[PDB]
């Protein structure tokens, strides 16, 4: 399980730029769906 | 389930003796477990394998 990033400062722009991996996890795991987290409004 | 009785007078043939299994194998997963690379110098201009 790959994960590739780049964090750079400022609908997506114009431009190009290449990825870094980051982290390589000898899982195992299959996947075949996903989700994401939100940090709510509560105060 | 019986207990056991240990006491410092006693011959060889009871003392407790501390065991541990090291009981291991490969998966198709990335060996998280390597051994010694044998240690070795580094020479420079040399042709070398
Ligand atoms: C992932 O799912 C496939 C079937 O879609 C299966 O054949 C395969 O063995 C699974 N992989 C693992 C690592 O369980």
């Amino acid at each position: 399980f790959k994960i590739y990033s780049k964090h750079t400062p400022i609908d997506l722009p114009q431009g190009f730029s290449a990825l870094e991996p980051l982290v390589d996890l000898p899982i195992g795991i299959n996947i075949t769906r996903f989700q994401t987290l939100l940090a709510l409004h509560r105060s | 389930l019986r207990s056991y009785s240990f006491r410092p007078t006693y011959g060889v043939g009871h003392q407790p003796y501390r065991v541990v299994v090291l009981s291991f194998e490969l998966l198709h997963a990335p060996a998280t477990v390597c051994g010694p690379k044998k240690s070795t110098n580094l020479v420079k201009n040399k042709c070398v394998n």
